[PDB]
RNA sequence: UAGGUAGUAGGUUUAUUAAGAGUUAAACCUAGCCAACGAUCCAUAAUCGAUAAUGAAAGUUAGAACGAUCACGUUGACUCUGAAAUAUAGUCAAUAUCUAUAAGAUACAGCAGUGAGGAAUAUUGGACAAUGAUCGAAAGAUUGAUCCAGUUACUUAUUAGGAUGAUAUAUAAAUAUAUAUAUAUAAAUUGAUUAAAAAUAAAAUCCAUAAAUAAUUAAAAUAAUGAUAUUAAUUACCAUAUAUUUUUAUAUGGAUAUAUUUUAAUAGUCCUGACUAAUAUUUGUGCCAGCAGUCGCGGUAACACAAAGAGGGC
């Protein structure tokens, strides 16, 4: 990632229990320095599905709080997102295949669950 | 003024006297005994008033003060028996008083010296159909079911939850005999539930008591103003009883009223899913300023107040 | 994944040991030149094989540039100048200067 | 009462009260000083530690042990 | 600490909330007038009195605010390519659906965040408007005369 | 936790939250806790010593400290004032050990699928307990109102029903089993006529209480109520067991034994697979602590409760099941309230 | 520490700066400015929080840990570059050390580590798998940041076994179901001779789980890459089908001889005259030895010293 104002993982929690902000940094300070916001929250373990769920057909689901419109308004003035972010944000539906790099392009993988927006 | 007591029997009993040098007996182990009775080639104690339990729908619970601590009866007969000098057991010389007129409370209440401590109603295997079938045929609600049976609603609640765990039981064949048998003998343990009867009914108009209101505000007023609950409810800033009452009515899964719709408002995207990936990302929309992990919260990991959670299956975690 | 076909340049594993370099070629005896296990041996295997830290993840790196038609080319790994690292080359550059052209 | 005076790491030189039945301290002893007055003798306001330094434990000491140097036995 | 209860027992800071208009818009009418109005003078007053010098080398008055219109901050900040230009290249390509996407999302902030600036300045307008009724409304209350009122001793004349 | 030790001792006279043996007669012949003579300190230690023998022993006291809760809760009846009867005082310091009601363990207890807190404790450890259908291996988990637990059904058997007896401890009960029967059968023989008068007059004073003699009704329908001299030749007399000789080899000995009550199966060993007295049959001394809680609904049939709410206070109850009175927990809520200052 | 100040206080002008100002330099004027509501001087100290401790609270304390800010990188000054540096740069000097003896290099307040000081604070560990950072078009390279592990009860939390359990023999005709089983005989640890206990304590009995063993195996991470790691967890011959909140149950394919891995449980420490919870007594010592937070204890019946028994805390 280039720039000054970059998009990236602040790690919090417990060893062994990884837990991170989202947030828009300054890119000389500490990676768990207090950056210029907090955009959202990534929790990297997902949710685990029982015996059952998983013959029902649940696929386990790892759960992220982002403020979209904040998160549209500094990739607008060219903040960076990093690699991690920057899948995030593609899965979301922010950042379209314009971001995607030769390494993890999925031009060929068949799509089983298409991006759904709903009301919770 | 305080000293070390030994927990000495409060009520008389036969001390001991000489002793032969090898028994090294004590007097509390001789008092147990005593209260024991003959032990049978059974391990048994057929003579305690106690070993046995009732079968009658009538606890049989301790009345030490009112026995005078005599524990022993005949196992048949059910009459009094008392140890005498030739160290067998014969009737009473006189007939205890205190313990043929027992007070209706006295019976329910387990323990002599807390007589706020009393047994619950067990309910009949056929009210419980009889709720379970007007909750979920019928249709009626929680709340009409409550009011009608004189029972909380929560209680109701489980007893729709309950029934349905026993038919599924029953329609597997996991219900064993030795299971019946161990239902049946604690249903005849307990004082059964009668709808009907008044007293037996469940009060239905219990509130939880705030803490703002706990204290005691006065209002000098003219001596002819009218002041009610809705006025008091106005000072203590408070939505009237009577309307709590009915909010805590409407909770019960089958009761009127139920309703949670209003937080259906909060943006979600669910990640697409390809081929080969073992998870799907979720989004939920959130405001900058009360997302994120805040900086320089409290470390409590050292204190004696950490935070300890369970997780989906049921693993203790550190929040 | 899937196996991979072998081609004209890495005909066997053998090949492909001596091409990715970084004495990976000491690792001929741990496949047993065959095709497949190169292509289905996961970390874990390869731990249990013996193959050290550094060297199982380079192969599998590899193994993942083959399954994919990207060259599998050895690329060195970084070394200290002549002169030495940063923080003490101006101590060497000195010491040096005064012990070949005085 | 058997006292001791002792310098300090720091060059304060006190006073200290050697508790227990019996002790081994001389002269050029290292010893471990802590706080606490004897209140029958005016002017020693600190305790010697038993079991630390050259100072040994109380001899025989059943009771009490940790405050006397003394090991569990076995 | 104590201290946390004085923000809801929050325990930690987050970064201030940066502001996406750095000043005051063209569309802010209610700022515009205040900022028109005469200054005022006297006791409470703000500024330097008609005769009295203000120091050499000091502006007498304060600077004008810098009020921003959003159509010319689109306009400088986010312009349009002029010409429809050949993107057969891949790389022009990418960065020409990067340009676009960004352009998109810095006019929404733009334009979402001066409607919510004047939407809250209405719900203001109107919540103060409704208290003030409902004020006027309780005090009626409050003024209303009771039969009770006629226990309470008085001496009105005197 | 704590380590269990001298927990049943007679001299200390401490009730325990047990159905054990030595637990019923500390709390028979306590006869109520003594604050007379002593100074607030030692009636607030007493208080203190009593209460938290029974309300969560296994918990450490600096662990108590910060469970313990300043802030009790009761509850409002708002149709008192419409009833007219004489209002009864909420006890409202009955509630000081509420926030252990809400562990799984004391949950157990006082749905009655364990015979202690200790052995609830050991039910939720080795993974008999489920909570919301997921398996709870925490005796410290907390529930929440509407929470479903269950237990395994054998375990609730086990901790309600009697003790499985050992073969050779059950087999000298039925040794002795069988001289008690030929003598009834030397007695019935001998002379007849008077036994069944005995008889007789035995089910004249069941009282009901002895379902024995609704059973036996269906006796004499099986063969006016007057003698016959085809009952005393009808009894037969069982043959003796040779202790030595059938030890060691269950399967001989429960093809040996053949009694009127006990056909083919060793004393309490009916099915040795069973953890439990077979056939089962309730545990001595279960009557005096049987009660049923307020807070929760239980379904035996199941094994299975529910946590309806959090045991509150109310005119003239506590839901809070305690062997001591109020005045005992307002000295130990005193206590706590100051960290025992 | 009672007087302090002399660019000191103010005015005017120029230089310098992106920029005000005795901010610096230069010139010329006015006689001011601070101060017993504490000036000037001296000593001490990194500061603070939605952090920690304590209290009913106002507050008080800390400033390790988390985060914010400042200052410094052996010491002093100066200069260069730059938007910004008196830079961990350069220059000169000071102190110390070193080797190559040069107008030389180094300065561990980066990591690990050593000596010293001290009552007292750890590995000369693994990995770039994750999150970041730098370089590169990329492939990739580097990273003692960081992530893990090691050491250390320094702190916190969980677990660290439940039910039953006061003796043993002999004993008893020769299935409408009995039933308060009853007799003898021996044995019975410390204390004590009864409200003097130790003690349901122990052993024994019943039933478990952990660990082990076997199989299985997530998740941290995916396009691929896992240091941690001999992963957590789960299952108890493995697989499969059906029914089956959970869960349970049946039946099946292969697998061993009708049954199917094994199986536990050794806590310390202080205290018992009052404050202050500790009644079951006893021995030694004799104002000695010693105890002691306070009052005090000890001179031959010591509830206080040193111990045994018993007891109270954690
Ligand atoms: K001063
Ligand atoms: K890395
Ligand atoms: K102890
Ligand atoms: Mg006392
Ligand atoms: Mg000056
Ligand atoms: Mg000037
Ligand atoms: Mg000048
Ligand atoms: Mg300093
Ligand atoms: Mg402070
Ligand atoms: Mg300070
Ligand atoms: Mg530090
Ligand atoms: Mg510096
Ligand atoms: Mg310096
Ligand atoms: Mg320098
Ligand atoms: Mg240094
Ligand atoms: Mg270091
Ligand atoms: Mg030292
Ligand atoms: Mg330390
Ligand atoms: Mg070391
Ligand atoms: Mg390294
Ligand atoms: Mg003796
Ligand atoms: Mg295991
Ligand atoms: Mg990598
Ligand atoms: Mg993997
Ligand atoms: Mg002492
Ligand atoms: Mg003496
Ligand atoms: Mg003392
Ligand atoms: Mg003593
Ligand atoms: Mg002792």
């Amino acid at each position: 990632t280039c720039g000054l104002v970059r998009i990236r993982l602040a790690r919090f929690g417990r060893k062994n229990s990884p837990v991170y902000n989202i947030v828009v940094a300054n890119s000389r300070k500490a990676r768990d320095a207090k950056p210029i916001e907090v955009l959202g929250t990534y929790v990297p373990v997902p949710s685990p599905v029982t015996k059952r769920e998983l013959k029902r057909g649940v696929v386990p689901i790892k759960d992220v709080k982002l403020d979209f419109d904040r998160t549209k308004y500094w990739i607008g003035v060219g903040a960076q997102p990093s690699e991690t972010v920057t899948k995030l944000l593609r899965k979301a539906g922010i950042l379209n295949d314009a971001w995607a790099t030769s390494k993890n392009s999925n031009v060929n993988r068949k799509v089983v669950f298409e991006r759904m927006e709903t009301l919770e | 003024f305080s000293r070390r007591r030994i927990a000495y029997p409060f009520y008389p009993f036969k001390k001991l006297g000489r002793q032969h040098p090898k028994k090294h007996d004590t007097n509390l182990k001789t008092a147990m005994r005593q209260f024991l009775g003959p032990k049978n080639y059974k391990g048994e104690y057929v003579m305690n008033k106690y070993f046995t339990v009732p079968t009658n729908h009538v606890p049989n619970y301790i009345k030490p003060d009112l026995e005078r601590g005599q524990s022993l009866e005949h196992p048949v007969t059910k009459k009094p028996l008392q140890l005498r000098y030739d160290g067998t057991l014969g009737p009473p010389p006189v007939e205890n008083k205190r313990l043929q007129n027992i007070f209706k409370d006295r019976l329910l209440q387990p323990f002599p010296s807390n007589p706020h401590c009393k047994t619950n109603y067990v309910l009949s295997p056929q009210l419980k159909q009889s709720i379970f079938e007007e909750i979920t045929v019928e249709g009626l609600s929680a709340q009409q079911v409550s009011q009608k049976y004189g029972l909380k609603i929560p209680r109701v609640e489980a007893i729709v939850k309950l029934v349905s765990v026993e038919n599924s039981w029953n329609r597997r064949n996991r219900v064993s005999s030795d299971l019946k048998t161990m239902d049946e003998t604690l249903y005849r343990m307990f004082p059964v539930f009668d709808s009907d009867a008044s007293f037996k009914r469940e009060n239905l108009s219990e509130i939880p008591v705030p803490q703002k209101t706990l204290a005691s505000r006065f209002l000098t007023i003219a001596e002819s103003e009218p002041f009610g609950p809705v006025d008091a409810a106005h000072v203590l800033e408070l939505e009237p009883a009577v309307e709590t009452l009915r909010n805590l009515s409407t909770v019960g899964e089958h009761s009127s009223g139920h309703q949670q719709s209003t937080n259906k408002n909060t943006k979600v995207i669910y990640g697409e899913l390809v081929e080969g990936e073992r998870s799907q990302y979720k989004f939920t929309n959130a405001k900058v300023g009360k997302v994120g992990y805040r900086y320089g919260s409290g470390n409590r990991d050292n204190k004696k107040d950490r935070r300890i959670g369970f997780n989906k299956l049921g693993q203790m975690v550190y929040i | 994944s899937t196996i991979p076909k072998p081609s004209d340049q890495v005909p066997d594993v053998d090949a492909f040991l001596n091409k990715i370099g970084r004495n990976c070629n000491e690792l001929k005896d741990t496949f047993e030149n065959n095709w497949n296990n190169l292509f289905q041996w996961d970390s874990k295997i390869l731990k249990e094989k013996g193959v050290n830290i550094q060297q199982r993840k380079y192969i599998l790196k590899q193994v993942h540039n083959y399954r994919n038609n990207r060259p599998i080319h050895e690329i060195k790994l970084g070394k200290k100048s002549f002169f030495g690292g940063e923080r003490k080359r101006k101590a060497f550059t000195a010491k040096w200067k005064a012990e070949n052209k005085q | 009462r058997k006292a001791c005076r002792v310098r300090l790491t720091n060059g304060n030189v006190v006073s200290a009260y050697i508790p227990g039945e019996g002790h081994d301290a001389q002269e050029h002893s290292i010893v471990y000083v802590r706080g606490g007055r004897c209140q029958d003798l005016p002017g020693v306001k600190y305790h010697v530690i038993r079991g630390a330094g050259d100072l040994s434990g109380v001899v025989n000491r059943i009771s009490s042990r940790s405050k006397y140097g003394a090991k569990k036995p076995s | 600490g104590k201290g946390a209860a004085k923000y809801g027992f929050k325990s930690g800071v987050f970064p201030t909330t940066r502001s996406i208009l750095k000043s005051p818009t063209t569309k802010q009418t209610d700022i515009i007038n205040k900022v028109k109005s005469p200054k005022p003078k006297g006791v409470l007053g703000i500024g330097y009195a008609k005769g009295v010098k203000h120091p050499k080398g000091s502006h007498r008055l304060s600077p004008k605010v810098n009020f921003i219109d959003v159509d010319n901050l689109i306009a400088k900040t986010v312009a349009e390519p002029q010409s429809i230009k050949s993107s057969n290249g891949s790389a022009q390509k990418v960065r020409l659906q990067k340009a676009e996407l960004r352009r998109k999302f810095l006019i929404e902030a733009f334009r979402k965040e001066e409607a919510r600036l004047l939407h809250k300045h209405e719900y203001l307008q109107k919540r103060t408007k409704e208290l003030e009724k409902a004020k006027e409304l309780e005090l009626e209350k409050l003024n209303k005369e009771k039969s009770s009122d006629l226990t309470i001793m008085t001496l009105d004349k005197m | 936790p704590r380590k269990a030790n001298l927990l049943k001792s007679l001299a200390r006279g401490r009730v325990r939250t047990s159905f054990n043996k030595y637990n019923l007669f500390n709390l028979y012949k306590k006869g109520g806790v003594d604050l007379k003579s002593k100074s607030l300190y030692q009636q607030k230690w007493t208080a203190k010593q009593e209460t938290r023998a029974y309300h969560g022993e296994h918990l450490t006291e600096k662990r108590w400290q910060t469970v313990f809760k300043p802030k009790l809760d009761s509850v409002a009846q708002l149709d008192a004032s419409l009833r007219g009867g004489e209002i009864k005082e909420t006890p409202f310091l009955l509630q000081t050990f509420a926030v252990l009601e809400k562990r799984l363990d004391f949950a157990l207890f006082r749905a009655m699928f364990a015979s202690s807190v200790r052995q609830a404790r050991q039910f939720i450890l080795h993974g008999n307990v489920r909570v919301n259908g997921v398996k709870i291996k925490h005796p410290s988990y907390t529930l929440k109102p509407g929470d479903m637990f269950s237990v395994k059904p054998d375990k609730v058997l086990e901790a309600l029903g009697a003790k499985k007896p050992s073969f050779q401890e059950a087999l000298k009960i039925d040794k002795t089993q069988i001289v008690l029967w030929n003598k009834y059968v030397k007695e019935a023989k001998t002379e007849p006529k008077e036994v069944w008068e005995k008889k007789l007059e035995n089910f004249e004073k069941m009282s009901d209480s002895n379902p024995k003699k609704l059973q036996f009704q269906e006796f004499l329908r099986q063969y006016s109520l007057t003698f016959d001299p085809k009952w005393a030749k009808n009894l037969k007399y069982h043959d003796p067991i040779k202790l030595s000789e059938l030890e060691g080899d269950e399967p001989k000995a429960r093809k040996l034994i053949n009694l009127p009550w006990q056909k083919n199966y060793v004393y309490g060993r009916q099915d040795p697979k069973k953890p439990f007295f077979t056939p089962w049959k309730p545990r001595p001394f279960l009557s005096p602590f049987a009660i049923l809680p307020h807070h929760l609904e239980i379904s035996f049939k199941t094994c299975h409760a529910v946590y309806l709410r959090d045991p509150v206070a109310r005119p003239g109850q506590s839901e809070v099941i305690s062997p001591f009175d109020v005045p005992v927990h307002e000295r130990a809520y005193m206590y706590y309230l100051r960290n025992g200052k």
